């Protein structure tokens, strides 16, 4: 409770220096570009004065067209959080980094003797051209030192399966624009997934149903976990992930592939799904492909490419290059092949840059306690994770917002990270640590970033050149260029083992916190999981057939032990998971990521093998508990009886036939309370739930866009989390395989907004241009104008909700102290809600405003592509379009127009000003009964 | 210290837009940075303890902390750039900033002032050129004359104006 | 919520048992009323 | 629901209306056996007062959350009745049924 | 009263900042970065003949002079120059008496045969007691109308 | 009872401070306890005066005795019924934003929201009730001030029954004030359970919207009311020994009025 006659003496302090570009109050986007697993997602991001506010992505960028990720849009919160490390640290004591270049130094001159011996460095997968070449410098000047690349999702599998299948190693660069039938078996591409924003849109663009559309992707899934790809696809198969591995076996025999030599019969109706998948690839063969997931064994990707260069993949959709990455032949093999190298005490300087195994390791590969066992071990990341609880030094890490570096997507498009800012702690990144170690450490990263593309440029002049680099941030002069292949048959002439009866586990990376390197990002993690809508918490997730078996429930807390190691982790009921099988979810339990992901339990790391990394079959379950919290944000998930209000599903099928074949048609309805017109830029939504894959990006992207606060657990579980949109799973029928739809729910805008005449002070006002306007100061918290919103979208700041994770909400000692490290990430023009204040989805007023202003100051009217709002353009499938509903040539007003068009909740006349459009599924005539 | 006195700066010919350069252009009226003041005080009055702070702010790399008179509550989101645009000029809401030693505050930010002009601007819309002429008396007849600008600039209606999201955002 | 409605009868029972002791906790003209009206019908009969 | 409530409250109009009427028709014509006590013709004023504000209570709230609350299955009822010329007959229940008899 | 959002956890355009040595809230850009829309390697946005910095300055204006634009020069040079270099032009402004290297007026042959590059490099970067200005235009529309106004004040001496 | 009022002190002062989240209320039923207590709270009011205004029209004497002990029972619990409202917002502070006033921002309260008609049927129903319960103690503060034998007692109840004095015009502009105050308690009391019955029915929710709330929450006010009514004359009649006041005939038939309603 602050109060006080007067407002205290805010100061405006100007710049000491004005920079030519920075003119106050305005956005100036910048062109960077963010390492997910080594491949770049080629950003865009919002830089206001000097610091970064908003992470976009960069519409020239071909991993992400213009649309950002889950994990990408979150870390601009993983950059301004307070527990980032601020410096480096001696042996657990504090110390200053030009300590560590003493100590680093010496060790250079005791690694020269010796012809650098003990210098091993485990990076994880860079693809980074000016980390590569500097690779090269250390490799050379250190010609005894190794470089094991180790990352705990990464192409693992897929890069020993291209070399498996080809000879050498090759990168697969899948395209679905051309692609009428997807089979891609456990395939997550839609996911995370360096590729994942590009698969997304170009799977997402093949089922763009509008007033004539007729033919439409199909995505066959086949995956043990309902993923969010299981929401694009239209046939998908709950398999126990060892049947996968000969399940492509199967379509690798029905598709003509010469010496696969299936085994272990598969079953009557996963067999049924692998003759229609088949016989739907033989047809349209140049426009087709066959995913595999990461899960899969590398002899699975190598059937992969025996398939896809069977139905005349090559060249078309799937598409062999040289490989992005330096050497694919790195990850669970060589982290165990450094580990038995610390162990026996062979490795002397260990600079663990990124990697952090000590949490990452399988559990099988000691390095805990292989570390220690050197003397001098380096590890440069931005949190002090549990490497630098046990590492001897531990350099700060200068996150991709304040590092001079680069990246390389997939095809090889190299995109120079940009610093937005001066790194806010002495960054010191990946490339300034190696300048340590190569011996030149005065020089800072962007002198050795322009050491090597001066001499990667040859054509012209460098300043048109670097600028131009750098203003589109995409490079694409170093496109991956193709390679002829071979195919060498006989990879699959083993025959597939016995098959193993048991449960399962399967280990999976988690969509919101890929591999527990975001765990202290607050929003990412408050972000609910697409499937199961739980925030805070891992859980092992089994269908409902298995367990009943078991006898379990959604709250109990099992002892998962699986080859002698022991999880104690939750239960949470999927319906639709695969039968005698369970998943998990990789990166929660930590006990140094900070203070946010600092006790969220189940580390599932403690459970893989090195040898079953993905998926192991010798699970025993043994459920140890009794009641859990599990906070999720839904609720009911099942449509009850309440289609046409929620997502409304359908059939190409009865598409063709009747374009019109569920908008019900209904009279006007009869409306007393007036009727007001809106002649200025009647601002509309028209949401697509046909192609919303719940990938949750927009979710975060409302949060760093609104100034969304994270939650507690606590609070969560209490059905009090601070979320403008939200997408609604809704399973129908057949609770052991149930297709399921999502409906993202925000503030409809209504036109006759119940939520407004039921506001006593009148705070939630209707707009001239049609929307709904929350005003959070006139808001004295009477909470009434939720209970009247049909759809229960406002949300409200019930205690003070700011710096969550690091305040816990239910004091009030420190709830007017703001952590001054966040107040950075905070959009300036729009207003951080106090306690006590309800909040909604405002059609992103902040930019509605900034761009009608901007509009009318120039005497011109808006663009239709000029307001996108903070969900629109991240969304990778594209699903949401904002826009003039008056403007007659819009992208809304032509797509308001569609058959699919509806909207929720209309036996109420709100007038909602979203407008969802059906959910079309192109079944197969020969496989759905 | 030295308080920067507009009086005795402006009455130097300076166009109120030499300094607050991001006025007419963006939503925030800038203050000028030490390089501004530093422009004519690097040989000025240099070595005076009245400017010896802008000296304290251009060699040490402190800002300068500047007292804001005109204080919004950070909850309503002013917008400059779009009254200076439609013919607002910088009085009436600021007062004769050429007569002030010190600026303080002449309208006291009510939202009953803010609403007064939003749901009836012609009595205080002003010619889009004299917008920075400080010395701008209204007219007797302000009305019929800042009512025939109000369509020659297509400021918008009281009701498109004042509805809660042109400020508050 | 619990803390605050049983609490809640204690506000109420504070004045109801101020107002019982402090004033009078029934009244008295409208009893002298329905006394000179029981006499009066009385009366009569 | 409060359809059947309000026909309730208007059941007690005509029935105390009809009451003051019969029982005048009967006095008018020295019909009654029995001499009205003015101060109990006052009691059926005050019952028949009483009922019209009853009725202009159930007949208000009825509308005041439908129109409130415009949920398109309630709305047609008095959709119907304030356009086309019904809303001639709704302003008379406004002004001729309650504020007119509830000066008066 | 109630301050409940007055002061908000969140940087407006300007204001004091408690993390930085410098209170500012409003960070020096990186020295080398280039902006989505300010390129600036071009003959136009820099009047170098390719962008160079070490290039050879540009003896016409690249942008087309339109008459509207010449309006918004002499209306951009009253603003910023004309304090300091006069109205007119001949460097009797009202500060530019008061500065010990005297601003040179124009119409003297040193400033005529002087390139359209170098009156926008000092425009951008100063001189060696001009303090550096195109932080004060910031766009290069007004910052070559400026440039086009003194082209056309040296139209009559 | 006055530690029952440290719990309510205490649970307000951890309310005010620590945020109104502290109640278990969740994002779709924001209405909890809070309101649930709000509506029983002054639900219980309305049935005290039904016993002292409404029985007034009715002319009816079995209203005499438990006219007080139900008139202060409305009072009071208004007092308990008049915070929640105050305290239930998000923000306490700002509650006289629901009122309207010149406000130097030209701001006022909606007026199309029951819970702007809540602020006016409460504020109404508690400086009615309240002038109409001290109306109906002129006459007895008189009494109990010419029985008072005891200087300072005297002046107590001498000032708060202003100069009574009896008087035969004082009895006549007291008859018409009082049945005017009753003419004018049944339909407030009639209208303040219709107007809290009506923020839940001009929401579109399925429950919430069911038209017959207003002549049912007064229904279930004049029910509830009655209960607490017999709660707290029960106690009254056997503890203080007024058993030849408040005979069991009115127990006899405010358990009827509590049955037809
Ligand atoms: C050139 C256009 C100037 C700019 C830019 C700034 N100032 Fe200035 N200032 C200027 C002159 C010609 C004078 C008077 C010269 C003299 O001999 O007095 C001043 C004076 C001041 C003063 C002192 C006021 C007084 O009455 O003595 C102060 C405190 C001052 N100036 C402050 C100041 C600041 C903060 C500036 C940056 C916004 C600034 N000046 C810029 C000329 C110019
Ligand atoms: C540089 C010499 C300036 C000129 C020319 C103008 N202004 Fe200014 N202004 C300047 C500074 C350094 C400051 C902050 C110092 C202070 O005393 O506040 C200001 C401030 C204002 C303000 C108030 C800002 C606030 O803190 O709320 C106003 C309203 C203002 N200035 C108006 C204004 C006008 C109308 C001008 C043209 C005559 C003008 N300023 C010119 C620097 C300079
Ligand atoms: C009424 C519509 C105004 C007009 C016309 C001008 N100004 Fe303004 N100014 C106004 C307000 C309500 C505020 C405070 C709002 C806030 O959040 O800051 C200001 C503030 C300034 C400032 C300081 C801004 C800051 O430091 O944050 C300056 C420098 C300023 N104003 C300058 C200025 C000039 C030069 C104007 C004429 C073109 C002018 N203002 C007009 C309100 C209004
Ligand atoms: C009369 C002198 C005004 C005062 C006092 C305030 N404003 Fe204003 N404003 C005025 C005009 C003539 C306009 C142009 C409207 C148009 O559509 O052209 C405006 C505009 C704004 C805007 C932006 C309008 C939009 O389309 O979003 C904003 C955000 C705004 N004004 C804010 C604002 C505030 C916060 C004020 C009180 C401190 C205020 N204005 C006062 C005229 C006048
Ligand atoms: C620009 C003309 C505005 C419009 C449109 C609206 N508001 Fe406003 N508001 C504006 C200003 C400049 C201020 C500051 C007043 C002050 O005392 O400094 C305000 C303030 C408020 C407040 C007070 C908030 C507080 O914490 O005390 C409220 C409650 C408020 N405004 C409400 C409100 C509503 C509901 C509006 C739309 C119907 C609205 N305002 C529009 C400027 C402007
Ligand atoms: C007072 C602060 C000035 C302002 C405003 C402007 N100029 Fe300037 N200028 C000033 C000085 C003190 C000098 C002398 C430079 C020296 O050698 O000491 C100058 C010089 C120039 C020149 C000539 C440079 C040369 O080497 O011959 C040019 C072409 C020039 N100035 C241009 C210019 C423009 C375009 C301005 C408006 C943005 C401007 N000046 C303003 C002082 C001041
Ligand atoms: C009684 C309800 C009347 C509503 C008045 C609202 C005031 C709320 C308030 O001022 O709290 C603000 C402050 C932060 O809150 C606080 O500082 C704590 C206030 C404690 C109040 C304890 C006493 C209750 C009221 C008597
Ligand atoms: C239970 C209550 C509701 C009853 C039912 C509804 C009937 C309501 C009848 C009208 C009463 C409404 C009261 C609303 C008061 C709002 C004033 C306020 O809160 O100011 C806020 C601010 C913190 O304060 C300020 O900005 C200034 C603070 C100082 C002045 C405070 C004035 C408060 C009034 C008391 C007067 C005391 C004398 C003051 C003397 C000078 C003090 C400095
Ligand atoms: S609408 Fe939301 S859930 Fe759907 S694709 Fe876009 S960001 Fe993902
Ligand atoms: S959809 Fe909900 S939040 Fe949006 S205007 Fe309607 S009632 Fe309000
Ligand atoms: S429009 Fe913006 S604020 Fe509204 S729900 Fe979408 S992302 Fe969130
Ligand atoms: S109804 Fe009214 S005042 Fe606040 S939270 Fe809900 S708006």
């Amino acid at each position: 409770c602050q109060f006080a006659l007067k407002q205290p003496q805010e100061k405006i302090v100007p710049y000491v220096r004005q920079p030519e570009e920075i003119i106050h109050g305005r956005p100036l986007f910048f062109a960077t570009a963010v390492t997910f697993a080594g491949f770049g997602v080629g950003l865009l991001v919002e830089s206001h004065e000097g610091r970064p506010t908003k992470i976009e992505g960069n519409p020239d960028h071909p991993a992400s067209l213009g649309s950002t990720d889950l994990i990408t849009q979150a870390m601009i919160l993983t950059m301004y959080d307070p527990d980032r490390s601020q410096a480096p640290t001696n042996a657990g004591q504090e110390t200053t980094w030009d300590a560590f270049v003493a100590a680093a130094t010496a060790a250079m001159q005791a690694q020269t003797a010796k012809q650098g011996a003990g210098l091993r460095v485990l990076s994880g997968s860079l693809t980074s051209p000016t980390l590569i070449a500097q690779k090269q410098q250390l490799l050379t000047q250190f010609p005894q030192a190794k470089w094991y690349e180790y990352e705990p999702v990464g192409r693992d599998n897929a890069n020993a399966g291209a070399r498996l299948a080809f000879g050498a190693d090759v990168h697969t660069i899948y395209r679905l624009d051309t692609a009428k039938v997807i089979v891609g078996f456990d395939a997550d591409f839609t996911a995370p997934s360096p590729t994942g924003v590009r698969m997304a849109r170009q799977l997402a663009d093949g089922r763009r149903i509008r007033k004539g559309t007729k033919e439409v992707n199909r995505l066959y899934l086949a995956e043990s976990t309902p993923s969010i790809t299981g929401l694009l696809a239209d046939h998908r198969l709950p398999v126990r992930s060892s049947q996968i591995e000969h399940l492509v076996r199967a379509l690798a025999t029905l598709v003509g592939v010469p010496n696969v030599a299936a085994g272990a019969p598969l079953s009557d109706t996963e067999k049924k799904w692998v003759e229609a998948a088949a016989k739907d690839l033989q047809a349209n063969r140049g426009a087709c492909v066959v995913l595999v997931g990461e899960s899969q064994p590398p002899v699975v990707h190598a059937l992969g490419h025996a398939i896809n260069a069977q139905l005349g993949n090559v060249g078309s959709t799937v598409v062999y290059t040289e490989p992005v990455e330096d050497d694919p032949s790195g990850g669970i093999a060589a982290l165990s092949a450094l580990t038995q190298e610390m162990n026996a005490g062979t490795v002397e300087v260990l600079l663990m840059i990124e990697s952090n195994p000590v949490y990452n390791a399988p559990a099988d590969i000691p390095f805990a306690e292989a570390l220690a066992k050197v003397p001098l071990s380096m590890h440069v990341g931005l949190y002090r994770d549990e490497t630098a609880q046990q590492s001897v030094w531990h350099i700060n890490g200068a996150h991709f917002l304040e590092a001079w570096g680069d990246v390389r997507a997939f095809d090889g498009t190299t995109t120079i990270v940009q610093p937005l800012i001066a790194p806010l702690y002495n960054g010191k990144s990946a490339i300034e640590v190696l300048n340590v170690l190569l011996g030149k450490p005065q020089e800072t990263g962007y002198q050795t970033l322009t050491a090597y593309w001066q001499t990667q440029d040859a054509s012209g002049n460098f300043r048109v050149f670097w600028n131009t680099a750098l203003h589109d941030g995409v490079i694409t002069a170093t496109q991956a260029r193709s390679r002829q292949v071979t195919l060498q048959q006989g990879f699959a002439d083993a025959a597939p083992p016995a098959p193993t009866q048991g449960l399962e586990i399967v280990f999976r990376p988690d969509p919101s916190l890929w591999d527990g390197a975001f765990a202290n990002n607050a929003w990412l993690q408050e972000t609910p999981k697409p499937y199961t809508k739980l925030t805070w918490d891992n859980v092992a997730l089994m269908s409902v057939r298995t367990a009943n078996a078991l006898g379990l429930k959604n709250g109990d807390v099992v002892r998962l032990t699986y080859q002698g190691r022991s999880v104690d982790a939750p239960v949470w009921v999927q319906p639709g998971h695969a039968d005698d099988s369970v998943t998990v979810h990789f990166g929660f339990g930590r006990t140094a990521a900070g203070r946010v992901g600092n006790n969220v339990g189940f580390n599932a790391y403690r459970l893989r093998t090195s040898a079953t990394p993905w998926f192991g079959v010798g699970l025993e379950v043994a459920k140890v508990g009794e009641n859990y919290k599990l906070a999720s944000t839904q609720g009911h998930f099942l449509m009850e009886g309440r289609k046409k209000d929620l997502v409304r599903y359908g059939t190409l099928a009865e598409y063709v036939e009747d374009e019109k074949f569920l908008q019900v048609e209904k009279e006007e309805p009869i409306s007393l309370i007036g009727e007001y017109e809106y002649n200025g830029y009647k601002w509309g939504m028209s949401i697509d739930l046909n192609v919303c894959n719940s990938c949750n990006a927009c979710v975060v992207a409302c949060q760093s866009e609104n100034n969304i606060p994270v939650v507690g657990k606590d609070e969560v579980w209490l059905g009090r989390e601070m979320h403008w949109i939200r997408i609604d799973q809704y399973y129908v029928g057949d609770e052991h395989t149930p297709n399921v739809y999502n409906m993202v729910m925000l503030c409809q805008q209504c036109e006759h907004a119940p939520c407004e005449i039921v506001c006593p002070v009148a705070a939630t006002v209707h707009d001239a241009e049609g929307l709904n306007n929350m005003v959070y100061n006139r808001c004295v918290g009477t909470k009434y104008c939720s209970n009247n919103c049909p759809y229960k979208v406002r949300r409200f700041n019930f205690l003070q909700y700011q710096d969550v994770p690091y305040r816990s909400p239910i004091d009030a000692s420190t709830e007017n102290d703001s952590i001054p490290v966040l107040k950075m990430m905070r959009n300036p023009d729009v207003t951080v809600r106090a306690r006590g204040v309800m909040e909604k989805c405002t059609f992103c007023v902040q930019r509605i405003n900034e761009a009608r202003i901007q509009a009318r100051t120039e005497n011109r009217r808006i663009a239709d592509g000029e307001i996108m709002t903070a969900c629109q353009q991240v969304c990778p499938t594209q699903a949401i379009v904002f826009g003039d509903l008056n403007d007659p040539q819009a992208r809304v007003v032509d797509l308001k127009e569609q058959p699919l068009k509806y909207t929720s909740l209309d036996k109420l006349n709100t007038k909602p000003r979203v407008s969802y459009l059906a959910k079309i599924k192109n079944l197969n005539p020969d496989l759905a009964e | 210290g030295g308080g920067f006195n507009h009086q005795l700066h402006v009455a130097l010919g300076m166009d109120c837009r030499y300094c607050h350069t991001a006025v007419e252009v963006s939503a925030h009226a800038n203050i000028p940075p030490t390089e501004t003041c530093m422009g004519c005080h690097s040989q000025i009055i240099s070595r005076s303890e009245k400017v010896a702070f802008v000296w304290q702010s251009w060699e040490t790399g402190t800002s300068i902390q500047w007292n804001k008179v005109h204080d919004l509550p950070k909850f309503v989101y002013f917008n400059h750039s779009i009254h200076v645009a439609k013919g607002v000029g910088c009085s009436t809401c600021h007062g004769r900033i050429d007569q002030m030693r010190v600026v303080y505050k002449t309208q006291p930010l009510f939202m009953s002032w803010c609403l007064d002009c939003h749901r009836n601007p012609e009595k205080y819309v002003r010619p889009r050129e004299e917008v920075f002429n400080m010395a701008w008396t209204p007219p007797p007849n302000q009305l019929e004359v800042g009512r025939r600008l109000v369509q020659e600039y297509e400021i918008r209606s009281s009701w498109e104006l004042t509805n809660c999201a042109i400020c508050h955002r | 919520d619990i803390s605050l409605y049983a609490g809640s009868f204690g506000w109420f029972f504070f004045l109801f048992f101020l107002f019982i002791r402090l004033l009078p906790a029934i009244s008295i003209f409208e009893v002298r009323d329905l006394v000179h009206k029981t006499e009066t019908e009385k009366a009569l009969a | 629901s409060m359809y059947p409530v309000t026909y309730i409250a208007s059941m007690l109009i005509l029935t105390f209306g009809g009451g003051i009427i019969a029982l005048a028709v009967l006095k008018s014509r020295n019909l009654l056996p029995f001499g009205i006590p003015v101060d109990r013709l006052h009691d059926l004023g005050k019952f028949l007062f009483a009922f019209v504000a009853v009725w202009a209570y159930v007949n208000f709230s009825e509308y005041l959350i439908i129109w409130s609350g415009n949920v398109p299955e309630l709305t047609p009822w008095h959709g119907h009745r304030s356009a086309g010329g019904w809303e001639i007959l709704g302003i008379v229940m406004i002004f001729g049924h309650f504020l007119l008899p509830f000066m008066l | 009263c109630h301050l409940e959002m007055y002061d908000q956890a969140k940087y407006k355009p300007q204001q004091a900042s408690e993390i930085f040595a410098d209170g500012a809230s409003a960070r020096p850009l990186v020295e080398h970065t280039v902006a989505r829309g300010r390129l600036r390697i071009d003959a136009t946005s820099t009047g170098r003949v390719d962008g160079d910095p070490n290039g050879a300055y540009v003896t016409t204006i690249p942008i087309r002079i339109t008459p509207e634009l010449l309006e918004r020069g002499a209306q951009r040079y009253r603003i910023y120059c004309a304090v300091c270099h006069g109205v007119n032009g001949n460097g009797r402004g009202q500060v530019g008496l008061l500065l010990n290297p005297r601003p040179p007026s124009f119409y003297d042959q040193r400033l005529l045969d002087m390139p359209d590059g170098e009156y926008y490099d000092v425009l951008v970067n100063g001189r060696r007691t001009m303090y550096p200005y195109g932080y004060r235009v910031q766009s290069i529309s007004d910052r070559w109308a400026i440039v086009a106004h003194i082209r056309e004040l040296q139209k009559n001496p | 009872a006055a530690l029952g009022l440290l719990m309510y002190l205490f649970s307000l002062a951890v309310l005010f401070t620590v945020g109104v989240g502290v109640w278990g209320i969740n994002i779709p039923v924001a209405w909890g306890f809070d309101i649930i207590n709000f509506v029983w709270w002054i639900g219980i009011g309305h049935a005290g005066t039904l016993i002292s205004a409404i029985l007034l029209l009715f002319r009816q004497d079995w209203r005499t005795s438990i006219n007080r002990a139900a008139e202060a029972m409305t009072i009071f619990a208004v007092a308990c019924a008049g915070i929640y409202p105050l305290v239930h917002t998000g923000r306490p502070w700002l509650d006289y934003w629901m009122l309207p006033y010149p406000g130097t921002l030209g701001m006022w309260p909606q007026f199309r929201s029951a819970l702007e008609w809540d602020v006016f049927a409460i504020s109404t129903y508690a400086t009615v009730s309240i002038l109409f319960w001290y109306l109906g103690l002129i006459p007895d503060l008189a009494s109990l001030r010419d029985r008072a034998t005891n200087i300072w007692v005297k002046r107590f109840y001498g000032f708060l029954a202003l100069g009574w004095r009896g008087g035969a015009r004082d009895w006549n502009r007291y008859e018409v004030a009082s049945l005017i105050l009753a003419g004018l308690s049944t339909p407030l009391v009639l209208s303040v359970h219709s107007i809290i019955s009506l923020d839940f029915a001009i929401s579109q929710l399925p429950g919430w919207h069911v038209t017959v709330f207003p002549p049912y929450f007064v229904a279930g006010a004049v029910y509830c009311g009655f209960a607490m009514v017999i709660l707290l004359l029960v106690p009254l009649r056997r503890w203080y020994k007024l058993h030849d006041l408040i005979t069991i005939k009115h127990f006899d038939l405010m358990g009827k009025v509590m049955l037809a309603s």
